[PDB]
């Protein structure tokens, strides 16, 4: 399928890419969790 | 409830078809060491739900 | 053994039992001498 | 469970986890927004709390997987918490 | 009001209610509890803070 394609694109690129992007920062991403907070 | 009782069967379940890929191994000692990481946690989360 | 978990089943008594202080009575002496009921008419 | 028994991964120990079950997080959660739609709406007459009950679910699992599995915390608190210090 | 004249809160309610002072009550010993059981199966001063 092309189903079972899609899911191992988005798990190794795209989501993980970012989740590798977003850790790199820290500051912008607390902030918006306090943001979350108020 | 079922919603919070079908994901704790979830985790177990899919956690053995992992290790039936990533390192490929169908039998019973592939179900025990899958359970090596997950047991930890399974005893965990039920005592604080609790 | 370790540590952490044998804390964690102390931290339960400082609670459990605390909590047993502001919630189970403080009197005095409890009961012993055995009930009894008591009738009382009146003929003025 | 990487961490301690198998390699220290400063930030690729917390990235290699979710590398391997980004799956079952969103299985799981997917499967209980469904189990909660027959209560959100459909029915809407015989049982009127059925209402109440799964739209402070559906609100709180859309939010609490497209988030927690991404840019808020569950993975920036890990960071911080136990390594930058002690 | 006049004298000879007080009150008293009649005939229901309440006592304590539920989203008033009781659930302030029961949420606190809530994360009093789940600190404490994630440290018997993790054992830092981190983990429970996640």
């Amino acid at each position: 399928f092309g189903w079972f394609n899609r899911m191992f694109e988005k798990s190794t690129h795209h989501y993980t890419d970012s989740v590798g992007g977003i850790l790199r920062s820290t500051g912008r991403y607390l902030v918006l969790y306090l943001i979350i907070v108020v | 409830a079922i919603g919070l009782l079908v994901d704790d069967a979830i985790v177990v379940v899919e956690n053995v078809e992992r290790v039936m890929a990533e390192e490929g191994l169908p039998p019973k000692e592939a179900t025990r060491k899958s359970m090596g990481q997950i047991q930890g946690a399974l005893v965990g989360i039920a005592m604080v739900l609790s | 053994d370790r540590p952490i978990f044998a804390w964690v089943i102390a931290i339960i008594i400082m609670l459990a039992g605390g909590l047993a202080i502001l919630k189970l009575p403080v009197a005095q002496y409890p009961t012993i001498a055995p009930p009894a009921v008591t009738i009382s008419a009146s003929y003025p | 469970d990487l961490m301690d028994k198998e390699g220290k991964g400063l930030i690729e120990a917390t990235l290699d986890a979710v590398r391997m079950r980004l799956r079952p997080i969103l299985m799981t959660s997917l499967a209980f927004i469904l189990g909660v739609m027959p209560l959100v709406i459909s029915t809407g007459a015989g049982s009127g709390a059925q209402n109440a009950v799964g739209t402070g679910v559906m609100g709180g699992m859309v939010t609490a997987t497209v988030l927690a599995i991404f840019f808020v915390p569950v993975f920036f608190v890990v960071v911080r918490r136990r390594f930058s210090r002690k | 009001l006049p004298t000879g004249v007080g009150y008293d809160w009649t005939g229901m309610s309440y006592q304590e209610r539920l989203s008033g002072n009781q659930a302030p009550s029961l949420y606190a010993i809530s994360l009093i509890v789940v600190f404490l059981c994630l440290a018997a199966l993790y054992e830092s001063w981190s983990i429970p803070f996640s």
